[PDB]
RNA sequence: GAAAUUGACUGGCGCAAUAGAUAUAGUACCGCAAGGGAAAGAUGAAAAAUUAUAACCAAGCAUAAUAUAGCAAGGACUAACCCCUAUACCUUCUGCAUAAUGAAUUAACUAGAAAUAACUUUGCAAGGAGAGCCAAAGCUAAGACCCCCGAAACCAGACGA
């Protein structure tokens, strides 16, 4: 009988070094000669893809989807992914939290 | 009939804050909720206790102030009429058939707490004019006349 | 036709305009679904436009229900006790849109 | 029989609800109210 | 078929406060598919409507009519069931409140005709409802004065404006 | 009056049937079975009726020939008067020519 | 139209007028005011310096539904429709004049 | 209208008491006979619970007859009428308020089926289609178009003096 891990939350936020930490990554999977542009090294190999992305995933908790892993062309791309922040909430909770004038009031009965 | 507080979307504070925003008048939220409190709420609600403030002051300022403010607008634009002619109109002004009038169109009743529905004219009367002493101590004497003003000579 | 229905003369609630203009719509009560595809444009107009609205309508109380509902409706409650509920059944956000702003307009 | 009509009774009383205030049985009967709240119109 | 004039003998009421009229009694009884047209047990119905109960039982005695001796029988036993369950008083404290008949439940048989002809007969039957409140009976409506005629014209006249202006 | 008084019993539909849950399968087994197999044989009807659409005149003819010698009498005879009047009907009357 | 109008009073445009409620705007168009023992009268429109009507924006509605039926017999000739003419409910406030002659 | 030749179980986008079998039944009833041929039933876990909260809904009536004047209304109006306007409907027709047709009214049932092509939207394309067929942009697939009732008659086999 094996136990099952909690459900993780999509929310993520960008951290503030995702820069040096991408520096870490880029240096162990693609060599320690790193071309000046490090910027716009291809990821044409999957093997080298694999391991960046999945250790990026196993480290942020935050997996690249399959509709946008053919995307992930360099890893400019994988920088932006990372940058742009995705967020999860009932959207009941999205429309309490924004700023609701004192005459509107929402109720959820669900 | 059942009132508006036992039927399903309801909400006091938002109420109350809607009342002194569609009436364009700056109340103070704790003086508009004392002025809607009513003695006969106050005395069945310590009985289902066994099973706070009152209009009185808020209701007698209100009162004081309609009788005084109307008699002024009255003699200042008709200064021909006699005293007992004047009084007439004061007491027709705030009597119990054009203040309960008013209060309904303007949904006193809705916020009215009170033991038994619908709201005895009496009782009617009485928050109004609380709610009119209420805007006395919260906004100024010329802003209250100017309500008075309004929603009594347009009767 | 005029024969068949009532009728009544030209009127305000309490001399309306006279000193003060008084707002007659006082609530709006929007029964709303979540799954609803009947819903979708009510789900659009909660979502972007009643925020708007109940800012620039400082004396109108708004509730917003979302529950279970195959038809979307919208109750408003005028000061002179008058009740007015319509079907916002699969009409878009701005068809919604100018609904509610009729009934805000009304007496 | 599949697909028959249902609703003939809001159908019927629309018309009726129309044809309510008039004198005899064209304010209740269908065919002599259809008859005269078209001429009404 | 429905029988909800039995069920309105059954209705309840919650007691009475000590200072408020005293609320007379009413009873209901009815008879069901009696061999009698609907038409002619109205003639005696609209007969005894809003007469005392002794006035409508002498009506009823001296009357020609099938439909009388039956309507006479069932007012006797509303009688005796208002003064025996439902606490009247006197026994000749009654009127006649509503007073009706309703069809009943008909019959189709042939009625032969000439030649190969034929008609349906219709053995009809119909239903007798009567209500009995207790007190007096109410009096008559008096007929219309030429001062009250006088004053509804005068209404009239000063109920008058002036129409199609400001 | 033609409408009930009261709700029609609620008309509970499981949509995980075996069969609902499966429906469609195989669909695809000529173009994804190297063409051994047809849906027009995965189909289970009539057998005048596999694979063959028609209309009225056209299914008639054919369960006639196909399935006409072993056929009741009555059926026959009622199939032999449809064939004859939808003959009539089809080849003599309409409003185009 | 031609609204013989005073003060206090209430009128019903046959149309929307693109104004918010409650607004206070100026009828200008003056064919004739007028008080006891005097009247003034434009030819056709008064001046604007003399008289001024104020009226407020009050409601903005719709009418009830007018029926448009059309009926040609023995032709099969039948047609409904049914329309709601949009509305605007004025109060006129005030008439003032001023002393120009 | 050919042929040679080719090769080929246990469910319901059914009906639910005017439907689905005519069927509760070939019974009742009708006819000498061959033969024709119906209608309908609805409580509850318990009726060894006959009770009383079930209604509300067609036509028809009752509660509750009527008041100068006129296709029965509409414009209206303080006001039901009074004032003003106004030649029922369908079919048929050159043309019908027609004193031409049909209809007392209610409920239910009761009348547009498809090819050849064309057009629109896809797929593939000098080829298209899961053999066969068509092809000087075509072929394949889909969509979309063709009613109901009624004679006097004619023939075959029975049943009847
Ligand atoms: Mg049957
Ligand atoms: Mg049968
Ligand atoms: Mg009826
Ligand atoms: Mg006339
Ligand atoms: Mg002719
Ligand atoms: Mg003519
Ligand atoms: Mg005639
Ligand atoms: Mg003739
Ligand atoms: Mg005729
Ligand atoms: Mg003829
Ligand atoms: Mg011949
Ligand atoms: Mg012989």
């Amino acid at each position: 009988i094996l136990v099952c891990p909690p459900l993780r939350s999509r929310a993520y936020t960008p951290p503030e070094d995702l820069q040096s930490r991408l520096e870490s990554y880029v240096k162990e999977v693609f060599g320690s000669s790193l071309p000046s542009n490090w910027q716009d090294i291809s990821l044409e190999d999957s093997r080298l893809k694999f391991n960046l992305l999945a250790h990026l995933a196993d480290d942020l908790g935050h997996v690249v989807p399959n509709s946008r892993l053919h995307q992930m062309c360099r890893v400019r791309d994988v920088l932006d992914f990372y940058n742009v922040p995705i967020q999860d909430r009932s959207k009941f909770d999205e429309l309490s939290a924004s700023n609701l004038p004192p005459n509107l009031k929402i109720t959820w009965s669900y | 009939p059942v009132r508006r507080s036992e039927k399903p979307n309801w909400d006091y504070h938002a109420e109350i804050q809607a009342f002194g925003h569609r009436l364009q008048e700056n109340f103070s939220l704790d003086l508009l909720k004392t002025a809607f409190v009513n003695s006969c709420y106050i005395k069945s609600e310590e009985a289902k206790r066994q099973q706070l403030k009152s209009n009185q002051e808020l209701s007698e300022q209100g009162t004081s102030f309609s009788q005084t403010c109307l008699t002024q607008f009255l003699e200042d634009e008709y200064p021909d009429m006699p005293t007992e002619g004047i009084k007439n109109l004061v007491d027709f002004l705030t009597g119990e058939e054009v203040v309960c009038h008013v209060a309904r169109n303007l949904a006193v009743e809705q916020l009215t707490l009170s033991e038994e529905f619908p709201v005895p004219p009496a009782v009617l009367q009485q928050t109004f004019f609380a709610v009119i002493g209420a805007l006395l101590q919260s906004s100024g004497p010329e802003r209250t006349a100017l309500f008075i003003r309004d929603f009594l000579i347009t009767q | 036709t005029a024969r068949g229905t009532p009728s009544r003369f030209l009127a305000s609630v309490l001399h309306n305009g006279l000193g003060r203009y008084v707002q007659q719509l006082q609530r709006l009560s929007f029964s709303v679904s979540r799954d609803g595809a009947s819903s979708r444009g009510a789900r659009e107009f909660v979502e972007r436009e009643v925020i708007d609205f109940a800012r620039r309508n400082p004396g109108v109380v708004i509730y917003v229900n979302s529950r279970p509902c195959c038809v979307p409706r919208v109750v408003a409650e005028y000061l002179n006790g008058a009740v007015r509920e319509e079907s916002i059944h699969c009409k878009s956000v701005e068809e919604i849109s100018t609904l509610v702003q009729k009934l805000a307009d009304q007496s | 029989l599949r697909n028959r009509v249902t609703d003939r009774y809001f159908r019927i009383q629309e018309v009726l609800k129309h044809a309510r205030h008039f004198r005899g049985r064209k304010n209740r009967c269908y065919r002599l109210a259809v008859r005269t709240v078209i001429r009404a119109f | 078929i429905s029988r909800k004039w039995e069920k309105k003998n059954k209705i309840v009421y919650p007691p009475q406060l000590p200072g408020e009229p005293r609320r007379p009694a009413e009873i209901y009884h009815c008879r069901r598919q009696i061999k009698y047209s609907k038409d002619k047990m109205w003639y005696l119905a609209k007969l005894i409507r809003g007469m005392s109960i002794d006035q409508a039982l002498a009506q009823l005695e001296f009357n020609d009519k099938k439909g009388a001796k039956i309507i006479k029988e069932v007012l006797l036993e509303a009688q005796d069931m208002a003064v025996r369950d439902h606490n009247v008083e006197f026994r000749s404290n009654l009127y006649i409140a509503e007073s009706t008949s309703g069809r009943g439940q008909c019959l189709k048989r042939i009625r032969y005709h000439g030649r190969g002809r034929f008609g349906i007969m219709e053995k009809v039957y119909c239903h007798y409802f009567v209500k009995l409140v207790e007190g007096p009976p109410p009096p008559p409506e008096p007929p219309k004065t030429a001062v009250a005629h006088a004053k509804e014209y005068i209404q009239q006249l000063r109920s008058r404006t002036i129409v199609h202006t400001l | 009056i033609g409408i009930r008084l009261t709700l029609p019993p609620p008309k509970v539909v499981d949509r995980w049937n075996e069969k609902r849950a499966m429906f469609g399968v195989y669909d695809n087994i000529g173009i994804l079975g190297n063409f051994e197999k047809h849906p027009k044989e995965l189909i289970r009807g009539p057998i005048w009726l596999r694979g063959w659409k028609g209309n009225e005149l056209q299914r008639c003819i054919r369960k006639r020939k196909m399935v006409g010698s072993r056929m009741f009498a009555d059926d026959l005879h009622n199939l032999n008067k449809r064939i004859r009047y939808l003959y009539k009907h089809f080849n003599r009357h309409g409003k185009f020519r | 139209r031609q609204w013989k109008v005073t003060s206090e009073d209430l009128i019903l445009i046959g149309n929307e007028l693109d104004l918010a409620c409650g607004e206070r705007i100026r009828l200008e168009k003056v064919l004739l005011v007028g008080a006891d023992n005097f009247t003034l009268l434009g030819k056709p429109l008064l001046g604007k310096d003399l008289v001024r009507v104020e009226a407020t924006v009050i409601e903005k509605t719709e009418s009830w539904p007018r029926i448009i039926m059309r009926f040609r017999k023995r032709k099969n000739f039948k047609k409904k429709r049914i329309v709601t003419t949009p509305q605007t409910v004025l109060r006129i406030n005030s008439i003032e004049i001023a002393p120009c002659l």
